[PDB]
């Protein structure tokens, strides 16, 4: 049921984490990496937050993940490694996929599961808020605050992505 | 041109949010009312 | 490296630092170590070599996982109180997590096999930045964390690195490696005192400092990173040789010197908790950095060791390095014990 | 669910397309490093740390509607002046040339 | 003030794109500062209502405090209407 | 803990307001200048309160108010306001700027014949006062009594006595 | 907790453990570094989201944008190492052993 | 109802893409003295279809990895598509309140289309030519993105309906027509198109092909659509939206044919000297822009609202 999306993608979250975590070739540890990427968006949006959202598919996808991409073909793989041909990412994967499966299978038929720790199984939409009728997104406004309140936070952030630039030309130059 | 169309528009702007406050009142009143309802609605069955 | 740029960037790890010093609030204390690691790089790799390639990504990889392990306590803590500020966690899985971060970023044992290595990889001043200053920002963090801190995970992780820094120093002839298993050391007496008084483990952190400075610095000014080249100096600068002796004597925390007032007040502390067998295990296996200190003044000081011809060469030139703050550092490294008293100024 | 059918339908058709087209009667019975270059490799992790900084600049037009206005103008002055100073010290240090 | 001249005109002729630039991002920071309407962005900006106005509980002192929001006390925004 | 005390159904019924936005949003300037005092009385209440169940009597006044205000309308204008809404509900966005024609034919229609007049540009976002008998809250967030704070220190900084007291030190 | 946690928490997890055992590429080590960061940034958004608090909205930004200068670094030592020898393998960084 | 929406825009911008390579054949012709095709149906109207036939009837002519082989085209079209359903015109399949961000973070992924067919290649040289076009791809997103910024500070959101709004008196190229210069010049090189078609030019010194094209083509449409909306907005009457449809139209059409226009008109650049023109040029003009928009409405008063 769509009542239980935000899990599902959760589900498919965990999923493409022991992806790359199995560490196949980096082509396709970067693949499993994009689509937990993208999937980790869909959980955002669905509690409101859009505009964060979107950042992961803007920066984390289309700036940070690219720039992995384009470094592998360039210094790392150029030809994949058959997907799950060595027997450790294999098991890794088999191993972890199992899990998974497991805890999804006993929180569904519970609705609740304790591994390790005590996680309910209702559904993330019963914790959801009640009353919203503002005329502005709450997101919006605390993202734009940065510039009122967070004076302090532009500077050193500014800082560093100067000292940023600084820094890998100094590494690079060799 | 630009300058005159957004001041404009900020007054539009005003107008509108001016009739979203004066509704603010019968709209908060009858959101206590339908919440408090639904509360008491699952009161009733919770007993059963 | 340009002078100038050279400058900007020991000021960024400064800042870095003070930011995590200053802050209350737990992102920028994060922020505060990601600003400092990112401007410490270029100063491990400034000599272009593969050993100090090795060395940066050695040291990359283990203060970034450090780091992301501090966002997950950070985030797990915002989960269970709602709050940012910078005190107690309120969660003890949390403050595990928080609590192996920093031990990682100190390079405590059992995670303490990148500060040999890194050390080793890097040239003799980086080296001072790394196993000095680096020093502050975790540790002024676990001073305030510390309520809330498992005592058994802190001081199993004192113990391991009194354990693992003292023998690991025994088969060292390579000086920056002696200096990074002196280093993993000292920070176990620091740690294990944490729980029960926090001031003196600034004692202990602030005079580590000096000691470890001076030596780095006498190493400098003549260019030694071996045991064997630091053999010469007698047939060099005769005085150099004394001021080693002194400092490795100090560092042995032998009194009357300045080295003995942090193991004596660390004992003092203990022993009013009604910890015995604790500091007494402790004080008997510092033994085993006295042992290799001790094996550093024979090589140096108390005997002369074979010379070479060309060494002729160098007695007609005189030391040009900046050797800044030397004979400061190495006053206050030696003749501090009459002054303990004021150790109540850190309070 | 508007969007994700939307979703849906583009990339289920881009798959549909992709299949039909490699697939119709034929009629017939019978891991280095790339020669690397490091040049492409700073005009990418340049493009990285500017991106990082239009993330930066993306709440300007929400910033704009503040009452601290005077704040907010100099943040984001100040943001911008040092995206330009990054760009004027790659651009002085040889980094934005092809050369060599 | 020559030589001052001399130097502009040298980078308007070998460099006018990067003239423009630095001209246009001089006038940015500067003109905020100079211009006699920056000062009603600060307050159009505080005019707009985006959350509801609270009354206040009438104790009998109040009478700058309007009772009714067509009585003529509390902030007018006549300026903004004219502007 | 204790059982939440929840008004019975019957104490929630009250007649509604059952007309759609576009008709609120119409009538919203006018319903604002009439209707304030009983909307402004049930908002302090809500905000002073901070319970729902506190001001259910004010919140009825609220309706009763509203309805009597959309009967008076119809009594007079309903033609003209009928236009107005229906030119508002035709928009995506219920857009005032789009219908300003009819809504100068309402508007004239109420002033003639009901003596209304449409508030300017920024009264209703203006703080006003509200009377009311009702009692301000004592403790409206149930606070317990807080912790004593800690004994004060107060007194005359001498030396310390001999000192540090530090092993053998004698100062 | 809620049961979103539990997945974004074993993610975390998933991706440490993927951290700590090496396989060769250094590269696919920087993959799951990233992959926390993934997850961080997941959790923290939603429990910022789900409480409502407004100025806190700001952090996940922060945290990315600070998380994607430490890979830039990362990624300028991968290529310097791949200059190096030729690939970014780990077992070639093994000179400070001795 | 709303997959036959879906259906109502999917088919004509396919449509659309294809009789653009009419098009664009005979205004090049008639800029060449020569007419282009008009013997495959009468003024040539039927030349795409025996075109489209003919490709998906060839030979479909060994892939390093068969996955990504086949993920780089599916990716081009789907995104191409994507970028479609929230624009304006005037009323949007899907009305996103951060329009103009979602266009912005799915363009951005449309360069994994590129780097995922180099790889697949199995060449070393066409992975270096793939890595070329990614590089310049992302060079151009820079100043797009600033320039995009810098105009939404006039128009006050996200949103791609309040553009209509904010040029109800007056087209934004007046205000920003030096923004509108390098924006134009900006889609030209994002879209590898003459004088920036340096993957084509580069190169030469069935239906997987005409799925690449077809992607090209509609991201051609759809960033001089953009534009419009853009810079040239079009008066929106909501009793008569057909009067909105037909005049936005035409001016995208009109900025379409600019494209073929000026592909007839200029040799290529070299690839250092289109890099130069963006990090030298665009880019330090791009900056001083921004800041200078954003000092503006707050030194005019003219701020927009946030809705
Ligand atoms: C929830 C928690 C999360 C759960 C995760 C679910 C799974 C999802 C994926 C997670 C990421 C997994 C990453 C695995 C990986 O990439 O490592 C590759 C790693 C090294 O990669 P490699 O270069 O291809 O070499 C393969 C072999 O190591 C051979 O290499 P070799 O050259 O060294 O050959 C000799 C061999 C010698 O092997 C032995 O002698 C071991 C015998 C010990 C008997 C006791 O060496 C080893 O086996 C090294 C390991 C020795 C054991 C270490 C002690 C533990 O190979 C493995 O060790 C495979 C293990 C995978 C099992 C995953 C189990 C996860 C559970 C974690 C603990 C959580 C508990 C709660
Ligand atoms: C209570 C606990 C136990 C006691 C705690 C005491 C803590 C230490 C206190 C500070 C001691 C700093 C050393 C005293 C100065 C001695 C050196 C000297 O006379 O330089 C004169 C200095 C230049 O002497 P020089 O011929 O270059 O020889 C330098 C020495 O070899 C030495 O050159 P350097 O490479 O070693 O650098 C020394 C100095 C940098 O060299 C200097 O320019 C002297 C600055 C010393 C300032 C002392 C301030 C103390 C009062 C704090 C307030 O560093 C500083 O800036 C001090 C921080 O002449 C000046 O310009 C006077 C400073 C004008 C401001
Ligand atoms: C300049 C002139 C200023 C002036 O007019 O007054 C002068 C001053 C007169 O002051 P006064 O008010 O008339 O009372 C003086 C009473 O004798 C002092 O009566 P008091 O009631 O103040 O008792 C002295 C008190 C004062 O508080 C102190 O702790 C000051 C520390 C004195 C250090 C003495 C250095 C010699 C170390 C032992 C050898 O000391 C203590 O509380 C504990 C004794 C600490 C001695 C250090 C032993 C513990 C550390 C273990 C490591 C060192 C062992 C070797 O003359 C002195 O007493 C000199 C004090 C000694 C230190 C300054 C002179 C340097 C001596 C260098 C010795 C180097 C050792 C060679 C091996
Ligand atoms: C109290 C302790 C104060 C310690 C001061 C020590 C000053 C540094 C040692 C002086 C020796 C001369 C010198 O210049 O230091 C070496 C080093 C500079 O490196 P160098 O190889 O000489 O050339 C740099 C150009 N790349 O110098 C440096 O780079 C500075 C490194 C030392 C900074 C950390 C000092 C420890 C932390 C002090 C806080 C005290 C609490
Ligand atoms: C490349 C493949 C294409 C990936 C597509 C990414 C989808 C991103 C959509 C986000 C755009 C957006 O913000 O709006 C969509 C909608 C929220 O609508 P919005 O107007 O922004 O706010 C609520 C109403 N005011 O938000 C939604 O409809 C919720 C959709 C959640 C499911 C998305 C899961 C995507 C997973 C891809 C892998
Ligand atoms: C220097 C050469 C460079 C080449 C670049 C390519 C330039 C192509 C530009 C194409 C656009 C030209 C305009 C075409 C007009 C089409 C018919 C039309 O729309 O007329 C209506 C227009 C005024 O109406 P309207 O657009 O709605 O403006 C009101 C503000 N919203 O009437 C006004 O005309
Ligand atoms: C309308 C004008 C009317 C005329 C009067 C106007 C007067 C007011 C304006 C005053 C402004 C004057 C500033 C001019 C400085 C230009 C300096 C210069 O000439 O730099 C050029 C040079 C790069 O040239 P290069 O190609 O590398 O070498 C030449 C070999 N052929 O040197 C360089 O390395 C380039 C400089 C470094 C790059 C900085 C880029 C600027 C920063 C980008 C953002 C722009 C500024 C903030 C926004
Ligand atoms: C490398 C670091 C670079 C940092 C660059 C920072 C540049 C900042 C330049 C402008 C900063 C101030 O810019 C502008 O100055 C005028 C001074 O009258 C301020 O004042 C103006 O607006 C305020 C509103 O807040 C009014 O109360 C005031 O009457 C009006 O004059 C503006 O509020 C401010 O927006
Ligand atoms: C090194 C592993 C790295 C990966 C880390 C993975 C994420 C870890 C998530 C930790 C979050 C759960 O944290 C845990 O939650 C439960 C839920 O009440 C808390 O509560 C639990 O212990 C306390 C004990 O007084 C009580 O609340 C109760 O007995 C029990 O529910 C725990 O005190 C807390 O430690
Ligand atoms: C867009 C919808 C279009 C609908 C059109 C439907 C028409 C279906 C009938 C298609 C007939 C294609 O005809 C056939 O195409 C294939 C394309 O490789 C050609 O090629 C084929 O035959 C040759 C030998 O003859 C083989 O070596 C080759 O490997 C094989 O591909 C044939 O030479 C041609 O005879
Ligand atoms: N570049 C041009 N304008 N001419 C040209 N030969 N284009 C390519 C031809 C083509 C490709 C795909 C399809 I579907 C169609 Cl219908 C036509």
């Amino acid at each position: 049921m769509m009542l239980y999306i935000v899990f599902i993608l959760s589900v498919i979250f965990v999923m493409g984490f022991v992806g790359f975590s199995s560490k196949p070739s980096p082509i396709y540890g970067g693949l499993g990496l994009i689509v937990s990427g993208g999937v980790g968006c869909g959980i955002v949006l669905n509690f409101g937050g859009s505009f964060l959202g979107l950042m992961v598919f803007l920066i984390y996808l289309g700036g940070m993940m690219v720039v992995f991409g384009y470094t592998t073909a360039m210094a790392t793989e150029q030809y994949p490694e058959i997907w799950l041909s060595n027997k450790a990412v294999l098991g890794a994967f088999v191993t972890g996929l199992l899990m998974e499966f497991f805890m999804v299978y006993y929180v569904l038929k519970d609705k609740e599961v304790e591994v390790v720790f005590e996680f309910n199984g209702l559904g993330d939409w019963v914790i959801y808020d009640t009353g919203d009728s503002g005329f502005f997104s709450e997101e919006a406004m605390g993202i734009a605050a940065l510039y009122s309140y967070g004076t302090w936070l532009v500077i050193v952030t500014g800082w560093s992505l100067l000292i940023g630039v600084v820094v890998i030309m100094e590494i690079t130059r060799g | 041109s630009m300058m005159k169309w957004n001041r404009e528009r900020r007054r539009l702007q005003i107008e509108d949010f001016e009739a979203r406050i004066a509704l603010m009142p019968l709209l908060q009143a009858e959101k206590d009312r339908r919440v408090l309802q639904m509360l008491r609605e699952n009161l009733e069955e919770e007993a059963t | 490296m340009n002078p100038i740029i050279f400058i900007i960037i020991l000021l960024t790890i400064m800042l870095g630092t003070i930011i995590v010093m200053i802050s209350s609030h737990w992102l920028l204390v994060w922020i505060g170590f990601e600003m400092n690691m990112l401007a410490i790089i270029p100063i491990m790799m400034k000599n272009h070599n593969p050993r100090a390639t090795e060395a940066s990504t050695k040291y990359f990889l283990t203060q970034s996982t450090a780091s992301m392990l501090l966002m997950m306590a950070v985030i797990i803590n915002l989960m269970f109180s709602g709050q940012w500020t910078v005190m107690k966690l309120f969660n003890p899985m949390a403050s595990m997590l928080m609590t192996m971060a920093l031990a990682m970023k100190l390079g405590m044992a059992p995670f303490h096999f990148w500060v040999p290595e890194v050390t080793q990889g890097i040239p003799l001043s980086s080296g001072l930045i790394l196993l000095t200053w680096q020093k502050l920002a975790p540790m002024s963090v676990l001073y305030q964390i510390f309520p809330s801190i498992n005592l058994n995970l802190i001081l199993t992780l004192s113990v391991l690195s009194i354990l693992i820094g003292g023998w690991g120093g025994l088969n060292q002839t390579q000086l920056r490696k002696i200096m990074a298993y002196s280093s993993i050391a000292h920070m176990g007496w620091m740690t294990a005192v944490l729980p029960y008084n926090p001031t003196m483990t600034l004692l202990n952190l602030i005079i580590y400092i000096i000691m470890t400075s001076t030596m780095f610095t006498m190493f400098m000014a003549n260019s030694t990173t071996t045991t064997l080249s630091l053999s010469h100096t007698w047939n060099k600068t005769p005085i150099m040789t004394v001021l080693i002796l002194a400092t490795l004597l100090s560092m042995g925390g032998l009194p009357p010197l300045s080295g003995f007032m942090p193991k004596w007040m660390i004992i003092q502390e203990m022993t009013k908790n009604n910890s015995i067998i604790l500091p007494t295990f402790m004080a008997i296996t510092a033994l085993l950095n006295l042992y290799f200190y001790m094996r550093l003044t024979y090589s140096t000081t108390l005997t002369m060791f074979p010379s070479t011809n060309n060494m002729k060469m160098k007695w007609q030139f005189p030391l040009m390095k900046k050797m800044t703050f030397l004979p400061t550092m190495v006053v206050l490294s030696t003749m501090m014990l009459p002054l303990t008293p004021m150790l109540s100024v850190l309070e | 669910m508007n969007l994700m059918l939307a979703l849906l339908t583009n990339f289920t058709l881009a798959t549909l397309l992709v299949i039909i087209a490699f697939w119709l009667p034929q009629l017939n019975v019978y891991s280095a490093r790339l020669p690397f270059s490091m040049k492409f490799f700073l005009v990418a992790i340049t493009f990285l740390l500017f991106d990082l900084e239009i993330a930066l600049l993306l709440p300007l037009p929400w910033a704009s509607q503040t009452a601290n206005l005077n704040t907010m103008l100099t943040m984001a002055l100040f943001l911008i002046i040092l995206l330009a100073v990054s760009l004027a010290y790659e651009w002085t240090q040889k980094g934005l040339e092809w050369t060599e | 003030a020559e030589r001052v001249a001399a130097f502009l005109k040298n980078v308007w002729a070998k460099e006018p794109v990067l003239v423009a630039s630095f001209a246009i991002a001089g006038l940015a920071v500067i003109l905020p500062t100079l211009s006699p309407y920056t000062k009603y962005s600060l307050m159009i900006n505080r005019a707009t209502p985006y959350n509801y106005p609270v009354p206040l509980r009438d104790d009998g002192n109040m009478p700058d405090v309007p009772s009714h929001p067509q009585d003529p006390q509390g902030p007018s925004l006549e300026w903004l209407k004219r502007l | 803990p204790g059982i939440v005390e929840l008004p019975s159904l019957e104490d929630l019924k009250v007649q509604e307001v059952k007309v759609s936005s576009s008709v609120l949003k119409a009538a919203a300037h006018h319903y604002g200048a009439q209707c304030d005092k009983p909307n402004k009385e049930f908002m302090l209440c809500r905000w002073e309160e901070k319970d729902p169940r506190r001001c259910l009597e004010e919140g009825k006044l609220v309706n009763q108010c509203a309805l009597e205000f959309f009967r008076q309308i119809k009594r007079h204008c309903a033609e003209p306001f009928t236009e107005y809404w229906t030119c508002i509900d035709y928009s995506g966005l219920q857009l005032f700027r789009r219908c300003r024609k009819q809504q100068a034919q309402f508007d004239e229609c109420v002033l003639d014949k009901l003596g209304w007049v449409r508030p300017d540009l920024g009264d209703l976002s203006k703080v006003t006062k509200v009377k009311t008998d009702r009692p301000l809250p004592e403790n409206p967030y149930h606070s317990r009594a807080r912790p004593e704070p800690n004994p004060e220190v107060e007194g005359d900084l001498k030396p310390a006595r001999h000192g540090s007291r530090l092993f053998f030190w004698t100062m | 907790m809620s049961m979103v946690y539990m997945n974004i928490m074993m993610a975390f997890t998933v991706s440490l453990v993927g951290l700590l055992m090496y396989r060769s590429h250094l590269m696919s080590s920087l993959l799951c570094l990233e992959g926390m960061m993934l997850s961080l940034f997941v959790m923290a958004a939603l429990t910022i989201l789900n409480s409502h608090f407004t100025l806190a909205s700001m952090m996940p930004i922060i945290l990315l944008v600070f998380a994607a200068c430490e890979a830039a670094l990362g990624l300028s030592l991968l290529v310097m190492v791949s200059n190096t020898y030729g690939t970014d393998y780990v077992q070639n960084l093994n000179l400070l052993q001795c | 109802m709303f997959m036959i929406n879906i259906l109502m825009l999917i088919i004509p911008i396919l449509l659309a893409v294809a009789f653009l390579t009419l098009v664009e054949r005979k205004v090049l012709g008639y800029m060449q003295l020569r007419k282009g095709p008009n013997v495959v149906g009468p003024y040539g109207l039927l030349q795409p279809i025996a075109d489209a036939i003919k490709l998906f009837i060839k030979e479909p002519l060994a892939t390093s990895s068969a996955s990504m082989f086949i993920l780089a085209p599916i990716m081009a079209l789907g995104l191409a598509l994507t970028m479609w359903i929230p624009l304006p015109m005037p009323y949007p399949l899907i009305n996103m309140n951060l329009g103009v961000l979602f266009m912005l973070a799915m363009s951005s992924l449309a360069v994994y289309s590129i780097l995922w067919s180099g790889w697949a290649s199995n060449s070393k040289y066409a992975l270096i030519g793939a890595l070329r076009a990614v590089a310049q791809t992302i060079s151009y997103e820079v100043t797009l993105a600033i320039i995009l910024l810098s105009v939404l500070l006039m128009s006050g959101s996200f949103t791609l309906s309040t553009l209509i709004t904010t040029q109800e008196q007056m087209w934004l190229i007046l205000p920003a027509w030096p923004l509108a210069m390098m924006w134009f010049i900006s889609t030209l090189a994002e879209t590898n198109r003459a004088p920036f078609d340096l993957t084509e030019g580069e190169s030469e010194l069935a239906g997987p092909f005409a799925l690449f094209f077809m992607a090209e083509y509609a991201n051609i449409i759809m960033m001089n659509i953009f534009t419009a909306i853009l810079f040239l907005g079009t008066s929106h009457n909501p009793h008569m939206p057909e009067l909105y449809t037909i005049n936005f139209t035409i001016k995208s059409l009109l900025l379409t044919m600019s494209f073929l226009w000026i592909r007839a008109s200029y040799p290529r650049f070299r690839y250092d000297q289109l890099m130069h023109l963006l990090w030298k040029n665009f880019l330090p003009l791009t900056l001083a822009l921004c800041m200078w928009h954003v000092s503006l409405p707050i030194l005019t008063s003219g701020i927009p609202p946030q809705t």
